[PDB]
């Protein structure tokens, strides 16, 4: 065994009843006195490394030559003054492993943090030093941190697309269904999380052409595009992933969730394609009054109205298509609906839940389309038009696919450098950055989307970290009222930033003259409600920073009005998985799940103790299956607040508890506005 | 939970001596050297004693003390197999490969070594030690069983799987296959019924039947290792052979929900190619807040 | 000399009830009258409750105390038809034909019915007398075995068959056919080793053993009597059924190598009316015509 | 029971030891005086029935409009001048089950056998109402019988495409790959058998953009198509078929044959794709020496010589490919992969085989393209060229994909009227019609292949029957030699009327002019070799119609260098399945499978006698398993000698005979020049 991986080990050995997490450092050092500095490739200088990398294919010379080899030199330098030091050894070990960039054999290293961090920069800031140097500073300090696909490939040649997910929109056509299966294998081939929303296509047992009882509904659909992200599997790196969305009210809902039962057979069974439900508030209503639902057949839906059944609002033409003869409809039990999800999510925490009517009522961007599903990690909620993908041959009618570039900042550090502002003003350049250098070939709504939308996903992590190191237990009010100032703050920026792109470009997101940004009503909880910390401790938390009040809001929303808005969508808040380690940061705004994480790689185990845990801190640490979810949906809801994109929200769930608590959770989240559920983990 | 599952996965095993045609197997049982036709036959004859005790004794025992009219089935139907199904098999492998003379021979041989008696009298001690009413001594009983079925025919099975993995003996390979995925299965089923019964005994008890199952896996094991050089070092294989008990032995234990006992090995690859949450409904006022 | 052709007759007897599909019955299940239905489930859990035992207990402890591999085989084989085979079939019968309620009254009913009770006591208490190298407790068992499959089953048996005669309830009637058929093999195999027993003894014992298998068979006759009396009565068959199984008591007695004990009778003649491929290598000459 | 399944089931009842053959003859009557004509929707005039069909959208306005009313009633006049009787019951029942057009409940009958003969005829002669009624004297008289899709679908507006076999060439990407399951599935809609070319595919274990060991291989595209061919399963009427075909020296041809094996698992096994297997003389050759053969990696070879592997002729390119150090191959042994094969055909049939050199010896159109794969049936061999389906907003690169026209001769009828000569041209010119009216807007390389090539496929059928019927053993050398005269005037008459059509329109197909049409060559053997019967007894069968000489074909082959020729391809043999019924003929040239056949529709069973089944024609109407194979190969060869593209040759074999013996007939049929093996039907 390595001797690094017995000093990680030596964390559980406790010594005077207490864990040695110092240790854990020690790791580290060994990590990189005998394996990391070892396994590197040097150079006499940087002009050498430099070369190598780019006539060997690993480097894109084209975002090199922007910059003279002084100012390479010079970010590289910045890079390198910080003297940047892992605290913890998976860390360092997450980051060698997975996003340092080694040899075409993986047998060397060529790659550090400081050198990802450079070419990030240098990619980022688009022939500006300065912006480069911003940059290093920014993610040095670990105040920011590029999403997997964005860090991981920045400035590679052999990189695969920056953009993390992707959301379709799947036509009720053979023609449409096919191009899907198309558009979802090419992007699993360029290694983006693939969502299609599948409401629109009709259920089983209807009508192609007049000869009745002849569509597989949407489980024959979820069948191809299973089959479709097994073979797009990255080219067998990792496992093709994918999403299907249906809403509540299609009739194959049912079928929809057997494909996830444990005990479905193999013809209905489907294990690659993760499912997600869409709720509106209409479903809630029914299951809460113990009325009696129906379930919608969607192709009649669209011969009777001329719209599909999830283009409208249901909370209004539900009635109307009970009503309506013409409307094909079954029976279903509302509360024996709700009570499967919950079954399903305890035993394989699927599917995804999505509260439409909670996205809509705060969705600024009603007027080109209101939010029908999620991605894949059940946080990005944005306006999307489904395309007519017609005969070869024939113009096919392009929508919008929505797609966003993911960013998280680290609250621990923002807040510590006391540089919310500027944090977020250069991550949101840098999402717009990664945008518009953003272009797919082979999806065309995406790419339309992409151009017009302009929308970026600005999210945060290590609030849980940063609450537990500042003595702040997560459920209590205490947090809740940090994250509320802390995630104004960040909207209060990100528009800010927005604004200020399209004033410098002179133009804004396609149709942004009738979203609620340009009327002003988006700002009205801002322009009437204080979102400064009502607690002293908090407040002294944000010492040294300027907290916008009601009058900061309203000349933002002057400005808004005056300039526009450059992005549809700027803050959704991702999971973020394997880049929180690098950052040595807690996953997302979600609570921890373990104090110490024990994972195994290779033949060896590794202990991964939470960022800043301690003596002192253990039980502000709380782990989250712990914790009351009734807090933690608080919590959501309240940064939800002020993010305009979804939180991908994970519920964590004791083996004691009922389906009745898991309901019970689901309802209290849609009572307080939550958009997304993302999974229910069971302890 | 499981029973009528493993009811379906058992019938639709189902299989008869019969449906595989042996005479082929002379084709290349006339190019094996004599210390390969040696291993074959003994091996063979171990196996075959070994399956005999399940059948006579191992799978009735266990029927017979087991409550619970599916289990019983499922049981009889595992009895049936070794009896009606693998003994008939076997005695058609030995009858096509060697004239009578030499397979009394072999068997009277097999019957004398040491190594294959330690083992069969083991295994066969402990069925004889369940007692009415005792599910101790069942849990036991259960776990010899286990360990028969999944780890101490796996030396016996090397061999021909090897020749089976190089084009070898194909047909009386493909009878070995159906077998062995028959004991599998019995390995698994039996598995279960011993959980059932470790997981209804306090913590001392458990600790105290963890520390049976591991000693007797540790006799077993030493014996299999000698029986092992006893049979392959005159073919060349014992090396590799004791990897394949190792990696069989934690199958065993993973059948009886007990951790691998024995590091990861890679097997050699001739063989290779041969081979609910409580529902509770929502009682309103869970709408409102 | 005959233990081969009866292993081969089994085998290739060998069949599971998902062979058949029922719900062909539902409609002519749907119009029998709620007395008919009624003593239909009543007869088939009658006969699961037999071969429950059969299957648990009867086949497994005969075979136990019988010399023999290949008789064993046999013996297992047949047991594990009772219990994996015939008495599940039913179940797979009353799943499709009854709502749950009916057919967890009708497995209570089993449990507090005292011919059914009766007759499970007597037979089962026979078997569970045997002792080890005691041929003479052995030859009650394999009468009572007989008498179990031979006559005991044939009270039940009519009623699908009557069915049967008349074109309905045919699905279900094949099933029961294929049981029969089973049966039928079973009691004259088990005949056949009762007779062995009672060939090795004195005549004054022979004379003790005829007296043993007639006071048994008068015994189990005349709680039969009572047993169809309960369940025809309300469809108006009792002494059809009553002829019925004095006419397979006499076969009973004949597998047992005895004379009819009843005379001959008419019985109903509607229930008379219800009765890979081979490899081989390519050579060079195979390439040239 | 109904009186006439009764007087059907009367047939086996024997009496005086002799099977009631004409009792069948009553049966039918009955099926027509109890159900037919009681079930006959009747109209008090034509006009009246046509118009009911038209306006209920059963029969299409266009086809209809171009005669006058007059022209259309003397059309049907003709049609039931002939008095038409169905001989036995199961024809009549096979055309008024699935040929008979019935309103939308399904319960009345709106078509007779004369009505549908009058629609199909009007819809052939497109206007001309002499060649309608030649058109319903041809199929009145039984002589010529277009296939199901052309029979049940012309003339009606409720239909799929008159065309079901599809072959698709499938590049070597992710694009085409998507672009050919798309097509696949738009084709299945369509009611086409589909089949699709994987040896462009690179095999498993390839690079993909230059990473190692990333792609799936031919059975993950198997995969794929098997889902697609599921899902498009006509509007849930029939089942999905479809059809792979692959080079025996593709790397995955095992993986390929593993797909169709009984112990594959469920990611490896595909339930509704056929499999075929391209067999090259060189593989022959290879196993014939008992050396080593060597299956390919493909994508190595495309980029070492810049052509895919399939697409050159590997008898000379193999020891490059083996001495080719860039090219990667693994050792195979050709007499186990024959074993293989053959063990493979007696479990499940699979898979066809395609001898490659046997095609591309006689093929006509090598300068276009090898035959590189065959159709669903295993009967159509014509030249293909990949497409290059680029990435959206770029244009493709259309290539040809074969889509040939189904019809056949009825043997007996033909050659009972002495009428060859004009049955053979009217069957030309209606398939032509039925080529040109196809237009498939989802397919582009079928549809410009079907404009280019225009080839069509003119099969016979009720070989055996009139064989039989006229005291000819099948396996005879008089029958050998009667399908050897028959099938070289079917030919002659063929290649006269694709002339004439040529001349008539002033063009040919596409690349003519480089076909053996052209140059001469594919007349050789006509012009040097006789082929009248050699048999008094073919020859008094042959009285009364002219036999082409070798002058005749001197004179023809004259005709087509001054005047061309329409069609690339015009003759091919499907199986005719259910239209051999209707027909009251034996299946294809195929030999009976039973003298009698026992069918069960719904819950009553049926007796079909072969057509014209006697006791003095007992003994002529031999099994096809009793048969020996190899004379039912030199049969098959004898007509193939005169059939431009191949023939549906299903093997017979009996339970006792072993792989050796399926190998055995597999290699005297590539010894013979058999082109194709269909299906190896075990007893
Ligand atoms: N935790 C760590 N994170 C990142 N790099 C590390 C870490 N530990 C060691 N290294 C690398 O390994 C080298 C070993 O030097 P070390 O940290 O022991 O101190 P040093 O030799 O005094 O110099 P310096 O600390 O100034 O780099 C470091 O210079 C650095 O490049
Ligand atoms: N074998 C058959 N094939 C086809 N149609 C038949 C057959 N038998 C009877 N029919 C149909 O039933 C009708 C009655 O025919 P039948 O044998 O009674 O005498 P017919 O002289 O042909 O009668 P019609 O006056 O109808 O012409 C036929 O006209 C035809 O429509
Ligand atoms: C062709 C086909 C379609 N479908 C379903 C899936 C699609 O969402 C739906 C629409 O198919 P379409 O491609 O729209 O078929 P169509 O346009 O010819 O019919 P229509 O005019 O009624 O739109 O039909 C199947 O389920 N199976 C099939 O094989
Ligand atoms: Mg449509
Ligand atoms: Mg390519
Ligand atoms: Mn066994
Ligand atoms: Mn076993
Ligand atoms: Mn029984
Ligand atoms: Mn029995």
């Amino acid at each position: 065994v390595p001797k690094w991986i017995q000093l990680n080990n030596e964390i559980m050995i406790q010594k005077d009843g207490k864990f040695q997490f110092d240790k854990d450092k020690e790791a580290v050092h060994s990590y990189f006195v005998d394996y990391i500095n070892q396994n590197t490739v040097f150079f006499h200088n940087l002009k050498e490394k430099l070369d190598y990398l780019v006539e060997n294919q690993y480097y894109e010379e084209e975002f090199l030559s922007l910059y003279s080899f002084e100012d390479i030199k010079e970010v590289f330098k910045t890079a390198y003054a910080k003297k940047f030091r892992f605290p913890s050894f998976m860390s360092a070990f997450k980051f060698y492993n997975d996003y340092a960039l080694k040899t075409n054999d993986k047998k060397k290293i060529l790659e550090r943090y400081e050198d990802r961090i450079s070419i990030v920069a240098l990619f980022f800031a688009n022939g500006d030093t300065e912006k480069a140097k911003e940059y290093v500073n920014l993610m040095i300090n670990q105040e920011y941190q590029p999403s997997t696909p964005t860090f991981l490939n920045a400035g590679r040649k052999r990189r695969g697309e920056l953009v993390s997910c992707f959301l379709l929109e799947v036509n009720d056509s053979l023609n449409d269904i096919s191009r899907a299966i198309d558009i979802s294998m090419q992007l699993s081939k360029l290694g983006g999380g693939v969502s299609l929303n599948l409401s629109k296509l009709r259920a089983k047992g209807e009508a192609i052409k007049d000869v009745e009882n002849a569509t597989k509904g949407v489980v024959g659909v979820m069948k191809l595009l299973d089959n479709a992200f097994r073979y797009a599997d990255q080219m067998g790196q990792r496992q093709g992933s994918g999403a299907a969305y249906l809403n509540i009210f299609h009739r194959d809902i049912n079928d929809f969730l057997d494909t996830k039962k444990i005990s479905a057979d193999e013809d209905v069974r489907v294990k690659t394609l993760s499912i997600g439900v869409v709720i509106p508030d209409k479903f809630v209503e029914l299951a809460r009054e113990d009325k009696a639902a129906y379930v919608f057949y969607p192709h009649t839906i669209y011969k009777e109205y001329g719209q599909h059944m999830d283009e409208m609002d249901m909370n209004e033409m539900y009635d109307k298509f009970v009503d309506n003869p013409r409307v094909k409809k079954e029976k279903i039990n509302p509360r024996k609906l709700l009570e499967k999800l919950a079954m399903l999510r305890s035993e394989s925490g699927y599917p995804y839940i999505m509260f439409q009517d909670n996205v809509n009522k705060v969705h600024a961007n009603n007027h080109i389309s209101k939010v029908k599903f999620s991605n894949l990690c059940s946080e990005v909620l944005q306006a999307s038009q489904v395309s007519s993908y017609t005969d070869y041959d024939e113009e096919d009618e392009i929508g919008l696919d929505i797609s966003c570039n993911l960013g998280s900042l680290n609250i621990l550090n923002v807040m510590e450098h006391k540089s919310i502002e500027k944090t977020v003003k250069l991550a949101t350049d840098s999402l717009t950055h990664v945008s518009e250098t953003t272009d797919i070939r082979n999806a065309p709504a995406v790419r339309r989307a992409n151009k017009a939308m302009k929308s970026i996903g600005l999210g945060a992590m290590n609030l849980h970290g940063y609450l537990a190191q500042n003595g702040i237990a997560y459920e209590s009010p205490e947090a809740r009222d940090f994250a509320n100032t802390f995630f104004m703050m960040v909207n209060f920026y990100s528009i800010q930033r927005s604004a200020e792109i399209a004033k410098e470009k002179g133009e804004t997101f396609d149709q942004y003259e009738g979203s609620t940004y340009a009327t002003g009503e988006y700002f009205d909880k801002y322009v009437s409600t204080d979102f400064s910390p009502k607690y002293e401790k908090i407040a002294n938390l944000f010492e040294g920073m300027h907290i916008p009040t009601t009058e900061d809001w309203k000349k933002l929303k002057a400005f808004v009005a005056e300039h526009g808005m450059y992005h549809s969508y700027r803050l959704c808040i991702a999971p973020t998985g394997s880049i929180s380690y690098v950052q040595s940061s807690t996953a997302s705004v979600m609570p921890i799940m373990e104090r110490i994480e024990e994972r195994t790689y290779g033949n060896s185990k590794t202990y991964y103790p939470m960022p800043g845990l301690a003596s002192n801190n253990w039980f502000f640490y709380k782990e989250a299956y712990d914790m009351d979810m009734f807090k933690v949906v608080d919590m959501i809801a309240t940064i939800q607040q002020h993010i305009d994109q979804g939180i991908s929200f994970t519920l964590f769930l004791k083996d004691t508890m009922t389906t009745r608590d898991l309901n019970r959770i689901d309802l209290y989240a849609h009572h307080r506005g939550i958009k997304t559920i993302y999974y229910a983990r069971t302890k | 939970d499981f029973t009528q599952m493993f009811y379906n996965q058992n019938v639709k095993q189902f299989w008869l001596p019969e449906e595989i045609a042996l005479n082929g197997d002379l084709l290349t049982w006339k190019y094996l050297g004599k210390n390969e036709q040696d291993t074959y036959m003994k091996v063979l004859a171990g196996l075959t004693l070994l399956d005999t005790e399940q059948g006579n004794t191992g799978m009735p025992i266990v029927a017979e003390h087991v409550d619970g009219h599916q289990r019983k089935a499922v049981l009889n139907f595992m009895a049936m197999m070794e009896n009606a199904v693998h003994a008939k098999s076997y005695s058609n492998i030995f009858m096509t490969l060697a004239p009578t003379e030499t397979i009394n021979e072999v068997f009277e041989w097999v019957k004398q070594n040491k190594y294959l008696q330690k083992k069969a009298q083991m295994i066969v001690g402990l069925y004889k030690a369940i007692q009415k009413d005792d599910e101790i001594s069942l849990f036991k009983a259960m776990v010899a069983s286990v360990y028969l079925e999944s780890f101490l025919f796996y030396s016996g099975f090397y061999y021909p799987l090897y020749f089976y993995g190089q084009g070898k003996l194909m047909q009386s390979g493909e009878i070995i296959n159906l077998i062995l995925r028959d004991e599998a299965i019995h390995g698994v089923y039996v598995g279960l019924l011993a959980q059932e019964i470790y997981n209804k005994q306090t913590e001392e008890k458990k600790a105290e039947l963890r520390e049976f199952a591991i000693d007797l896996l540790n006799q077993l094991y030493e014996n299999e290792l000698e029986y092992t050089e006893d049979l392959y070092d005159q073919v060349g294989l014992s090396h590799d052979v004791k990897k394949f008990i190792r990696y069989n032995a934690n199958k065993a234990l993973m059948n009886l929900g007990f951790d691998p006992y024995f590091e990861e090995e890679d097997i050699n690859p001739i063989v290779l190619n041969g081979l609910k949450a409580t529902v509770e409904p929502l009682k309103d006022d869970d709408f409102y807040f």
